[PDB]
This record gives structure tokens, sequence and C-alpha cells, in this order.
């Protein structure tokens, strides 16, 4: 039993004896060898643990109906009262007065080509790691009764992060197939573009300016947004929904902000403490609530003469401490505890202080999980905050740009790359929760870069070599996926070479070459004038257009690939292949299991 | 073989002209199967084996990844001392080896399968008849912890 | 103690124990049933313990790591003149980590190195050899060439 | 009584068997070929072990470096980032703290660092005077003095930094001068200077030769690629002895410094008393020379010695610009004093272990501090949280909170102080060592 | 605080703020929807900024007959 | 008076709301047993 194990032959003196409490056996039958009847006194009595095999019962759920009942309740309170506070009467409750404004046929052009590119690289896709780890949970789950991990930690739960793998769990009952089972990763790139597309480049600069009138801004945040989805979010991990609950977060803070309002404020949170409990790298969510807080507190402070300090409070308390009856809803604290405890013990992890060996796996020698358009997406990011984070501590305006929602998207993306040193794993996949702000950080990124470039000529050309510096660390990794993406891939193994000649460095010698060009403009200047360059109609499109073009190249050599692949290997095995034949014949298909050869004997 | 280093030499056998037959004929979508992490999104008609009641069911194969993807994270992965199935398929199993062939691609090094046979017949240690019950804790007791040791 | 089968050479203070001791016995267990857990002893002995500069003297060319050349200030390296090597006595060597890890893959015979000419006419081995007074310290490891 | 580095042994062996050898090899690792593109500065170590090759002895130019480092950085250097640095004592105590601290555990041994690090800063400093009466000659010197730097070491590849940094007010005086005598006689004195270490670099040798040593110390020795330089990060965040509690303090207070003082810098255009300019250069030479580190053909820690000259001119500079003077609001200093205290939990999360003999008594040279069964970090980690509670705290606040004399005396100089403590605590590890 | 003097003079630093757009190009002879490109999201927050600066009570239901931006200001004025 | 109303329905069900979904992970729960 627990605190003891020993052994006592009852009528002898010297045969006691005791263990300490870790000299458990492992049981895994009663071999005997001793064949002889069913006397009495011969037993054994074994205890399962099952321990994790809870469920609710009568209180419990009660409680968790009065209390998503009470808080309901209290956010429709709370959002009678903002409509109050607007001199409305809570009659004409949403009824619009302005007209509504239309999209662009270049904001429509947009949708068309980035949603036809995520619909078809869900045929000819990648398949990232964790997905046989998930399907087989998933699988698994119905029949032991709970979540369990089924490789690892002697079969404990999953107690927090557990309620993504419960709606795979009921999606893997009506098929198994690979194009099925990926439908919430694609679903969710699909509203997370919509969302971007229709909302956030339109409340970063709302006028006769730019950013939701300059074309090049949106194709540039498209062909972005594609080149850090596409090597990231294509499998079952839970990244693709972290990449929206953060958008989602956002524009509910930012739209709190505008109104004047605080119901959505109080929303947020629910979404905030909904997306961090997919997996630990969910603190990500928590980011625009800090940011946009004070914001808040004085919007909080500034209606407290009509209704009080407590209101307010007491729903945005309610409303953070609801995320329980979605995690306890099964698997009581006891359990969670201890599932937290044996993954501690057992189990890679990882402390804060070497919070920075997440930027080392992914610029590393080979590494497929290291691989190119995998730093490609993480350099851009970089590149495009700290650019914009120089442009606005020095002259404080973009003139086109509103500066509130600019400085919350940096301080987002900021404390978003802060928080993640808590995470007990430090994956370089953990990177695909930022595709939704790459895109609009390359968006403002082009947007800034064509105004103060085009009164200079040095800016311009220090903008082209460190893109092309970018380039040259890119291009230095091997193109490889992880196990059957790399069946026809043209340099799975090896770096990009042209004829013998590796690529990285024909982009090290261009980006010296333009650094040099750019210290000779910086010196000239001190003979001649920098301004002088007229912006007619040809150097207009020209400033906006350097990264483009380099997105616009990295997304099609991430799609060729795959497509080369599959269509030059044919009928050999490939995972598209697998998908095209699983699509027709209904959904009943053996991917692999029928391109493999087997001699029994 | 001309080299006289003592750690070259070859030692072949007859060739053969194999009699092939696919793997889905072979295992068949019905018996359990230890899908390692690599090679579970590509067969998904093979299902792996239960885990009811707290008691694992035995599986009867085994499908692996390639050599350098087992070598290095399927083997220490699902150890024994961490928790994975290796805890009772190494104590109660007997593994084999299935000669297979990716086709039309004759250079490709994917996985391998492996047959599994019981260490002791279950013509004389049948399965158990384990009972079942229920009962009520609360939501704070812990009885004891759970030995997660290597 | 990380390498439990490494013939290891065991030591006890004699100025722990009391000043009129008379005797000294072994006693050992071995309790685990574990094939790979077992023990193996010889008698004890009283050792000798002369010192290194006056075994190994000021004069005969010495063998000495990378690590190990600003302790042994007065020891004589081994030189060569014309592509011709002198052939040493005595080898001077880090702890058993930094041996294993940094001098011998640093200097050995497949990227150059000394342990490429040692190694085919000298055959060395290992000696005993203790700090003053730091009895469960690893200073290093001083090797004899045959 | 201070430790030492790892290259002494390799360095003191292959000089003391380089008089009978007649060349400079290495001895150790490659086909005896010598080292001869580089390594003038190892035939004055074989020519010091005549007299003896004691320890005190041999290691005495790694001294007069240092020394000289000082007399060049308190009297040259800091006077120049004008009135408000100099006529300050913060300054000059960060200044000296940090030069002592980045150079106890790098700079002692016999490695050619502490050299660089001097001939990288009178570089700087000639050309810096140069450019003051609008003269060619300390312009001519500063050339030689970045060719002999280089024929040292490949890691030499720094006063690059300091000549590239003072380019374009040079040019102002190069175009000026060649007004007055011609254009031959500016640039045949600048070719004969900049051209001249090759009479020192094949004095001995000759081309076949050094091409051929150069092939097989490229095939193969150990020669990374520039876009491998990740790994020298990499070393220093793992808790051994390459890379401890003592050797990424000296790192880390200058990259804190450098990234704090550029933010400041950018927003605030003008600073009274501060000197613009000089504060550019000063920073265009430590990223040049972070960018040049890049190109080298071995990537370890040891390089990271270079920067205790640069870096202890950069703390006395950020002590002047995160001053209650020139940063007026009380949230950004106590935003400064957190991400102090989060550096020191980073680098106290490690060992406390040095080199081979130098290790014999230290206290903490295997395991993590752990004072009393909770480690030195996790109460750095206390105090930055508690220093960020009040930081955010001040955040919500009506912009006049903190403004007593308790938190205006506590961020008036913490580098100095924190520069201070660490070096006490160096010393005391060698003295604890000493006595037990 | 009359006329002229913030009326304009603090609602271009309002409308710069909140849209982006240069104070250059805020003259009371233009109307939001038709020169400049103002919905309604950005309309509420204008309203509710300039109730900060100069307490007065916009209601939501009286932002919809402010059509240009002189609008504003005889509206303002009426106030006045 | 329509204010007080709508103040207090975010009070009291703020409150309740609070202390309802608080104590869900402290509440009974029906485990069931395994024996050989
Ligand atoms: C947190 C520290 C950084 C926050 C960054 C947020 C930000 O940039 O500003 C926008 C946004 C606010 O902007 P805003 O108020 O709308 O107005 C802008 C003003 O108009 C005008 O703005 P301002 O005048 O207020 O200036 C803002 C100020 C910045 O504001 C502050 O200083 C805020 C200080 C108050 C809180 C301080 C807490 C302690 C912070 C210590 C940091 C230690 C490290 C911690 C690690 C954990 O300006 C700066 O940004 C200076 C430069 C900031 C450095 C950016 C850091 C980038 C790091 C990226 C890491 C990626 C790793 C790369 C590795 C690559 C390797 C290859 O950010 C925040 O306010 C976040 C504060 C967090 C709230 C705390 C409340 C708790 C509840
Ligand atoms: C983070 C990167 C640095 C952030 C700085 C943001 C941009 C600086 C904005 C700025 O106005 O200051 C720069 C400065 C203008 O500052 P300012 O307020 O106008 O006043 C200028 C001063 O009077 C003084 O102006 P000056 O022209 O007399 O002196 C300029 C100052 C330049 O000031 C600076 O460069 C500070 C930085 O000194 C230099 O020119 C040194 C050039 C350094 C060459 C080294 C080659 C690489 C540099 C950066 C590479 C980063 C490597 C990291 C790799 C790590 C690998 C893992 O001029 C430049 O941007 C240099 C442009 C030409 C560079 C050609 C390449
Ligand atoms: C102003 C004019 C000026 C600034 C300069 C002119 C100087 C000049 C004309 C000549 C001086 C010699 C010279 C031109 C050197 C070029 C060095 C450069 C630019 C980069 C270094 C890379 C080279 C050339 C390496 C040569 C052979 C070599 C060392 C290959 C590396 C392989 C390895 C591992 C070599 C040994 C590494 C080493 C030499 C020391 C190790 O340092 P450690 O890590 O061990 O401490
Ligand atoms: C693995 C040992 C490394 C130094 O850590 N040796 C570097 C070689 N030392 C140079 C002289 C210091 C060679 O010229
Ligand atoms: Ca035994």
């Amino acid at each position: 039993d627990t605190g003891g194990a020993g052994a006592d032959f009852m009528g002898i003196p010297g045969g006691a004896g005791t263990l300490p409490p870790e000299k458990k056996p492992q049981v895994g039958g009663i071999f005997t060898d001793l064949k002889v009847g069913a006397q009495p006194g011969l037993s054994a009595r074994v205890d399962i643990d099952t321990r994790f095999i809870t469920t609710p019962g009568a209180l419990k759920k009660a409680v968790m109906l009065l209390g998503v009942l009470a808080v309901l309740v209290a956010m429709v309170g709370l959002a009678a009262l903002d409509r109050l506070s607007r001199g409305r009467t809570l009659r004409d409750w949403l009824t619009r007065y302005r007209p509504r404004v239309r999209v662009g046929f270049a904001s429509r052009l947009a949708d068309a080509a980035v949603i036809a590119t995520l619909l078809l690289w869900h045929v000819i896709g990648a398949t990232s790691s964790d997905d046989g780890y998930l399907l087989t949970v998933a699988r698994v789950a119905p029949k032991a009764g709970y979540v369990a991990n089924y490789y690892r930690y002697f079969g404990t739960t999953e107690a927090p992060f557990d309620w993504y793998t419960s709606v795979l769990a009921q999606l893997a009952a009506v098929s198994t197939a690979g194009v099925w089972m990926r439908l919430p990763a694609t679903l969710a790139g699909i509203a997370c573009w919509l969302i971007v597309s229709r909302f956030v480049l339109r409340r970063l600069g709302p006028g006769p300016g730019g950013l939701a009138s300059n074309r090049v801004a949106v194709f540039t945040a498209g062909a972005v947004f594609l080149s850090a989805w596409l090597p990231f979010n294509n499998g079952l991990r839970p990244e693709p929904l972290i990449a929206l609950g953060v958008l989602v977060t956002w524009v509910l803070v930012e739209r709190s902000i505008a109104l004047g309002r605080l119901a959505p404020a109080a929303v947020a949170i629910i979404v905030a403490t909904l997306t961090a409990t997919l997996a630990p790298q969910g603190l990500i969510a928590l980011a625009p609530l800090l940011t946009g807080a004070r914001a808040i507190a004085q919007r909080i402070r500034r209606r407290r003469a009509t209704d009080g300090l407590l209101a307010p409070l007491a729903v945005l308390a309610a409303a953070l401490s609801l995320i329980t009856v979605v995690v306890f809803r099964d698997q009581t604290l006891a359990t969670v505890a201890e599932s937290a405890r044996i993954k501690y013990k057992v189990g890679p992890t990882i402390a804060w202080y070497q919070d920075f060996l997440r930027y080392y796996f992914l610029t590393v020698e080979s590494n497929v999980e290291g691989s190119m358009s995998r730093r490609f997406a993480v350099l851009v990011l970089l590149f495009c905050l700290f650019g914009v984070l120089f442009v606005l501590l020095r002259r404080g305006r973009v003139a086109g740009l509103a500066s509130g929602p600019a400085w919350r998207l940096i301080g987002t993306t900021a404390v978003g790359l802060l928080l993640l040193t808590f995470t007990p794993t430090k994956w370089a996949v953990q990177f695909g929760a930022f595709a939704g702000l790459a895109g609009v950080l390359g968006a403002v990124t082009a947007f800034t870069f064509a105004r103060i470039g085009l009164h200079s000529r040095r800016n311009l050309t220090l903008y082209v070599t460190a893109l092309l510096f970018v380039l040259a660390w890119a291009t230095s990794g091997i193109n490889g996926w992880f196990y059957v993406g790399n069946y026809g891939v043209p340099w799975y193994d090896i770096q990009p070479v042209i004829a013998s000649h590796p690529v990285t460095s024909m982009f090290l010698t261009l980006s010296i070459l333009t650094g040099l060009l750019a210290a000779w403009y910086h010196f000239r200047m001190d003979y001649a004038g920098h301004t002088e360059v007229k912006d007619n109609r040809r150097n207009r499109i020209l400033a906006s257009t350097p990264l483009l073009v380099v997105a616009v190249i990295m997304v099609a050599g991430e799609v060729g690939s795959m497509a080369k692949a599959a269509v030059f290997r044919y009928p050999l095995y490939t995972t598209a292949k697998a998908n095209l034949t699983a699509l027709s014949t209904g959904l009943s298909s053996c991917a692999m299991a029928d391109d493999v050869l087997a001699e029994p004997d | 073989d001309p080299n006289l280093s003592p750690e070259q030499w070859f030692a072949f056998t007859p060739p053969r002209v194999p009699v092939l037959e696919s793997l889905q004929r072979l295992i068949g979508s019905a018996t359990p199967v230890l899908m390692d992490i690599a090679t579970a999104a590509n067969f998904p008609c093979q299902r792996p084996f239960s885990e009811h009641l707290g008691i694992a069911e035995l599986p009867q194969y085994r499908i692996l990844p390639d050599h350098k993807q087992t070598a290095a994270s399927s083997n220490l992965w699902q150890s024994s001392s961490t928790g994975g199935p290796f805890l009772f398929t190494q104590a109660l199993l007997r593994t084999s080896t299935i000669a297979t062939y990716l086709r039309g691609d004759w250079y490709r090094d994917w996985g391998s399968v492996e047959q599994y046979h019981r260490l002791v017949p279950a013509d004389q240690a049948p399965d158990a008849v384990v009972e079942e019950g229920v009962i009520t804790v609360p939501g704070w007791g812990r009885p004891g912890p759970i030995r997660a040791l290597p | 103690g990380e390498q439990p089968k490494a013939w290891r050479n065991l030591r006890f203070a004699r100025a722990k124990m009391p000043a009129d001791a008379v005797a000294v016995r072994v006693v050992a267990e071995d309790l685990s049933l574990t094939p790979e857990d077992w023990i193996a002893v010889t008698p004890p002995r009283v050792p000798d313990l002369r010192s290194l500069q006056e075994y190994v003297g000021s004069t005969q060319p010495v063998l000495l790591d990378w690590a190990v050349g600003l302790a042994f200030p007065c020891q004589q390296p081994m030189l060569h003149a014309n592509g011709i090597a002198e052939i040493p006595k005595f080898r001077i060597t880090p702890d058993y980590s930094a041996k294993k890890l940094d001098t011998d893959t640093w200097e050995d015979g497949t990227n150059g190195g000394l342990l490429g000419i040692t190694d085919l006419l000298l055959r060395a081995h290992v000696m005993a050899t203790y700090l003053s007074r730091d009895w469960a310290r690893d200073w290093g490891s001083l090797r004899k060439f045959d | 009584i201070g430790a030492n580095s790892s290259d002494d042994g390799y360095i003191l062996g292959m000089a003391r068997v380089a008089d009978h050898a007649g060349y400079m090899s290495n001895y150790f690792r490659w086909f005896g070929s010598p080292e001869d593109p580089f390594g003038w500065y190892y035939n004055l170590l074989a020519l010091m072990t005549h007299v003896s090759d004691a320890s005190l002895w041999m290691r005495l130019p790694d001294l007069a470096a240092g020394l000289v480092c000082w007399l060049l950085l308190s009297r040259e250097v800091l006077p120049r980032l004008g009135p408000a640095v100099e006529a300050s004592k913060p300054a000059y105590w960060a200044a000296a703290m940090v030069l002592l601290t980045a150079w106890m555990p790098f700079n002692n041994g016999l490695r050619p660092e502490g050299i660089i690090a001097l001939g990288s800063l009178v570089t700087y400093v000639l050309i810096e005077r140069s450019m003051r009466y609008s003269r060619l000659t300390p312009a001519a010197l500063a050339v030689v003095t970045a060719a002999f730097t280089l024929g040292v070491q490949p890691t030499g590849l720094i006063a690059v930094a300091a000549l590239v940094a003072g380019g374009r007010p040079m040019l102002r005086i190069l175009v000026r001068r060649h007004r007055l005598v011609g254009t031959l006689p500016l640039v045949s004195p600048m070719l004969a200077a900049g051209t001249v270490i090759l009479t020192v670099v094949f004095a001995d040798q000759t081309l076949s030769t050094v091409l051929e040593a150069t092939r097989v110390r490229a095939k193969i020795g150990p020669s990374q690629a520039w876009y491998t330089e990740n790994l020298r990060y990499y070393y220093l965040i793992l808790p051994t002895v390459d890379g401890s509690l003592s050797r990424r303090f000296g790192f880390l207070i200058t990259a804190l410094c450098l990234f704090t003082a550029v933010f400041i810098m950018l927003r605030r255009k003008r600073i009274p008393s501060v000197a613009r300019g000089p504060a550019w250069r000063l920073m265009g030479v430590i990223f040049g020379t972070m960018f040049f580190l890049m190109f080298t053909p071995t990537k370890w820690v040891h390089h990271f010695g270079l920067f205790a000259a640069v870096g202890a001119a950069m703390a006395a500079l950020t002590t002047v610009l995160v001053s209650p003077s020139v940063l007026r609001w009380s949230r950004n200093r106590m935003a400064f004093l957190a991400a102090l205290f989060f550096l020191l939990a980073l680098c106290w999360a490690t060992t406390n272990g040095w080199w081979y003999v130098s290790s014999y008594g230290v206290p903490f040279n295997s395991a993590m501090p752990k004072i009393d069964g909770i480690t030195v970090s996790t109460i750095f980690f206390a105090l930055f949280a508690i220093a960020a509670g009040y930081a955010a705290w001040l955040h919500f606040a009506p912009r006049g909170a903190g403004e007593g004399r308790l938190i205006r005396a506590l961020t008036t100089a913490p580098v100095p102080i924190v520069a201070g403590f660490m070096a006490a605590v160096f010393v005391a590890s060698m003295v604890a060592g000493i006595v037990r | 605080a009359a006329t002229q003097e913030e009326i304009i003079a603090g609602l271009a630093e309002i409308i710069e703020e909140v849209t982006g757009i240069e104070p250059s190009e805020v003259t009371p002879e233009k109307s939001f929807v038709d020169d400049l490109d103002i919905d309604s999201l950005s309309m509420v927050e204008i309203a509710v900024q300039t109730e900060d600066k100069y307490g007065v009570k916009i209601p939501d239901e009286d932002l919809a007959g402010l059509r240009t931006v002189g609008d504003v200001v005889a509206y303002i004025q009426k106030l006045e | 008076r329509s204010h007080r109303i709508a103040r207090l329905a975010a009070v009291v069900s703020g409150i309740a709301g609070l202390l309802l979904c608080g104590i869900v992970p402290l509440l009974p729960v029906n485990q069931t047993t395994a024996t050989i």
C-alpha cells in the first residue's frame, strides 16, 4: 500500500521485512508456478488506480449552470448600463444611423487570392509534427473515460488544456481522414484573414490617406500573412486557434476603447481566458488586455458618477472567473494538481532563464524544425516590429496612420514576445501564434517606409540592404518538411544551391554592395541634397514594393515545391495523392497502408 | 573483398523474388496496433489499442518511423522510465520484424513493421475479470502520489 | 563515482582514525540483486608517496597537454627540430571529463596532433597519484611510456 | 590572486618550443603548420621565456594593457562626450567598475584579447584626435595601429570598426586638404603605412607556406561559417564553466546599456551637455564590433573580452542618460531598475566555476549559489517583480506620484553599485579559495 | 472659447489623433462623409473624445444631424 | 428609474457569478473503482 511495502512469514521470527514506499512493484499479471487447487488462504487483491475517471454528479451540475446564468445576466446589465450612458433610451438597441461603407475592388481581390491559397494548401499541405499525437489521443479518449496522454507520463490526464481535444474526439467519430480532421485549422485562417482585412486595416488610418486606400499595403499584408501561416499552421496543433483568439481580443478591446463602452471589454476577458487554456503558450492572448488597460481605467473612472466603482469591476471579475466551468467540468482540483506535478517531475521542461534557446532552435544547422521559410516568417516579424518602433520613436507621427492603435499593436507584439518566457517548452513551432499580427505589421511597415524613404535615398537603400540581409539569413537552412512532406522536395537535405554554389553568399555580396551604396549617399549628402527624388508616377510604386516582392517569391517557393513534388513523382506516394484520393471515393481510403507492400514469409 | 581492415566484410545470403501483399491486407484495420507518434496520421484505418478502466489491451503489431527518427525521438519519448507503452509492451511481449517495401520507390527508407508474440501464451494466462464500482469523493482529497519515478 | 566500472583506488585518510589504532579490515555488502550492481576489492595498503618534481625530473621530455602547461612550468616539454620529434617519457593530462572531451580530441592523430606519433610506438600506462591534502579531488593523470 | 584563462598552457607550451624549431609552430593540432598570417605577438612571449617562465612574469603585458586602457579611457574618451559625463562621479565609478568586471574573467591569461582591446581603443582615440585639429597624421597612425591589431589574431578584425565609425568627418579633412597639396602626397603615405604589416607577417615565412597552412587549417580544424554566429550566444546561456556568473555579467551589462541608450537618444534629439556625435560614434563602434565578430573562423566565448573598454565607456554614458535630470518621469527610471534586476536574476542562474586550477576551493564551483535552500536568482526575481509592480503602479498614476527622496535616491546610480557588488563577489571567491 | 479659436483648433487635433487626417485639411466647409472618410466608429470616437476635453454631452441621437464640420460649429455654438 | 435596476443587476449577478463559478473545482465528484 502507500507508505510501506513489506513481507512477513507469519510463524517465523526473522521473516519480517519492510521497504520504503517507492519499492512498489509494476503489476502486469500474476504468473505463479504452483498449480495447486483453490485452498483457503491463497488469494490476491489488486486495486487499480482509476483516479481520472470522475463524473460531475448531482451538485457541480446545478452550480455549473447557475454560474453561467448569473454571468450572462451580469453582462446584459452592463450592456444596458453602456446603452444608458450614451444618451440612448435602451429602446433603440443598436439601430444604425450612418450608412454602410463599401469595400474597394482591391480589397475584394486579395481575399480571393488568400482564401484560394489557403484552400489549395489544405490538399497539398505539409502536415506538421504533432498530428499523430493528437489524432491518437482523440481516437482513444472516448473509450478510456477521459483525455489521456497515451504516450507518456503514466497515463495521466491533460486536465487544464483539453477542451480542444474533446472537440477533436467528436470530429474523429464521423471520419478520421486527413482532410476532415484539419478543417478547424483552415476555417481559423479564413476567419483570421477576414477579421484583419475588414477591421484592422481600417482601424489604422481610416481616411483619404493610406493603409486603407493604399493598395500595395493590402497585398503586402496578404503576402506576409500567407508566408507566416503556411510553414507553421497546418496540423491539428492548436496554434491556428490562438492566432485567432489574439486578434479577436485585440478587436474587442479596440471596439471598447473607441465606442466608450465596457461590455466588449468584458467579452474580451472571456475570449482571452478561453484562448489561455488551449496550450501553455496561450498567454499571448492576454497581451492586448495589458496594453489597452490604461485607456480602460480612464473610462471606468470617467463614468463613476452615474454608476459606481463596483458595478463594472464585479462584471470584470465574474467574467474572469468563468473559465473554471470549462476547466473543471470533470477533473477536480486534486487531479489537476497531480497531473501538473507528474508533468513537471517527469518530462522535458525548460526554465525561464533559458528562454533564449528558442531563437537558437530556429536558426541552427540542418534541423528541418528550423528550416528555410520558418526563419523567414520570424525574421520578417522582428524586422517589421523594430522598424516601426524606431520610426515611431523618432518623428512621433506618421501622417496617414493613427497612432493610438499603432502603439497598442506594437505593445501587443512586444508583450507577447516577452510573455513567451514562462512557457515550460521552448519549441520553434510555437511561433505560429503571430501569423495574424505579422500581416498587419508588414502592411504598416510597407506604408511607412514608402513615405519616409521617398524624401531621401540612403533610407531607401538601407531598406533594401536590410531585406537582402534577411534573405541571406533565411536561405541558409535546408528546405525541409517533417517526415513525408520531404518526398520529392527540391532541397530537402542541403541548403539551396544554383550551380554547386550556395545562394546565402550570393545574397550577402549583394547586401554588402547595397550597404556600400548607402554609405556613398550618406557621404555625398555633404555636397548636394537628398530630397530631390521626384515622385511623379514611377518612384511612387518603387519604394513600397521591396517587401511585397520578397514575400511573394517566398510564398511561391513554398507552394511550388509541394506542387512540383506531387506532379513529378506519380503514381509514387506523396501526401497530396492521399488527400486527392480520399476526397474522391467518399472519404474511405487508407492513405499509406495501401502503397506499402509487405512480405509475410 | 580485398580490404584488410577488421571492419570490412559483408556476409551475404542467396537471392529471392519476394511475393508481396499490401499492408492493409496484412494488418487489416481491425487488430490492435501501436503506431508511433510520427507514423499515426498516415495510417488512418489501423486502430490503436484501447485502455479501458486503467488496464491496457496488448497490441499485435507495431509501425515505426525511419531509422534517424526512431533512434532520436520515438524510442526515448515512449520509454518505460517515463511512462510510455514500453512499460508493458517490453515486459509482456517479444518482437520480430517484417520485410516491407514502399511501392515503386525502391530508394526510400520509410519506417518498418514489427510483429508481437506473447511471452506467456493466452491459453494458460487468460485475461482478467476486473470488477467495477462507483464512489463519491470530494474535490480536495488526494490519496497519495502516483509512482512517477524512473 | 559516476563511472561504476573503473578500478578506482579508494582512499582513507589516516589522520581521521585515532592515534593508537592497531588494525583495520574491509567490509563489503552488495545487497542488490541487479546483474549490474556488483563489487570487487583488493587488500588495503599504505603507499610510499614521493613527490612529482622528484620522480619526474626537470630534464626528461614530457608530453604536457595543452590545458596543463601553466601549472607545470619546470617540466621541459618535448621539442622538434627538422620535422623529427622527440620521444617523451611521461604524459600529463587534465581530469577525466576534460581529458575525454577536449584534449584527447583536439590533439588526436586524425587531425594532425601529437597523439598520432605516441600511439604507434610508446604503449602508455597510468600511474597512482594524489594531491597532498585534497584526497577527494581529481587533479589529472600521469602516464608512463614504454 | 586572480584566476587565469584556458589558453595559457597552450600558448606557453607553443612559445617554449619555438626557439628550437626555428619558427612559431602550433605544436598541438595541425601537421606542424605554423601560424604566420598572424602571431607577431607570440614571437614576443618566445623572447620573454628566456628570462623565466614564471606566472607573474609572463602575464605582465596583460597588466600593462589594462592600466593603459584605464589611463586612456578616463582621460581622453570620457572628457569628450560633453561636460555632463565629466564633472560627474557616478559616471567615472561606473566606467571603472565595468572595466574591472569585464577585464577580470577574460583578460588575465596569455590570450591577446587584452591587447586587441587596447589596439582597438588607441585607434578610436587617434581618429577622434585627428578630427579636432583637421590634421592627417593621427589618421595615418590609426591605420598602422589597426593593421598591427589585425595582425595579432583573426578576431582582431576590430578597430576597422573604429576606422569606419569616424569616416564622414574624416572625409571633410581629406577633401579640404586635397585642395592645398595635390592628391598624391595623401594616398602615398597612407598606402605605405597600411601596407607595412606584410614585412612583419612574411618576415620568416613565404606566400606558398602561408597558403598551405591556411588550406590545412581550413580543411581540418574547427572553422565555422558566418551564419553559425548564434553558437557564440548559445554557449553563454548554458550552466557550465564556459559561461558562468562571472562570464555572463561583462557582456550582459554592456548589452543592456547599449540598447537603453539608443532608445533615449532616438526620442530625445538634443540632450543638454551630452555632445551628440561622439555619443553616436561610440555606439557605432560597438555595433560594428558585433558585426565584424561574425566573420571569424572560431566562435568561442573567450572573444567577449574585447568589450572590456567600450562597454566601460558605454556604462558611463548610460549612467548620465538615465539620471533624474535627463529621464524626468519616475516610471521610466523604475522600469530601468526592474530591467537591471531581471538581468541580475538571469546572470546568477548558473555556477560559480572557474578554469583548470583556479577552481580549487571556490565555494559554489559545481552548483547554483542557493543561499539557504532557495536560489539567489529567485531572490533577484522577487526583487524584479516588486520593482515592476511599482513601475506598473506608476503607470496608472497622476504624473507626480513617485517623487520622494527614497526612490529619487535609489535611482541615481544603480549601475556602479551593481558592478561594485559583482567585483566584490569576484574578489571574495579567490580570497575564500586561498584561505581554505 | 467662443468660435474658431478652439472650435477648430481642438477639433482638428482630435480628428488627427483619431483618424490620422492632417489638421491642414480640417476646414469648416467640408462634410465628414464627402471629403473626409469617417464611418460610424470614427464618428462616435470623435464624439466621445470631445466630451473629455470640453465636457458637453453629445448623445448618439444627435451626431446624426452633424453633417459637416461646420455643423459641429453651429451645434456647439447653440450650446454656448 | 431604469438606472437602479440596471445597476443592481450587475452587482448582484456579478458577485453571485463570482462566488458560484469559484467553488466548482471543490465539489464532490463520482469516481469509478476497479479491483481484480
Ligand atoms: C579547444 C581549445 C581552443 C581554445 O579554447 N584552443 C584554441 C587555440 N588557441 C590558439 C592560441 C590561443 C591557437 O592558436
Ligand atoms: Ca549483486
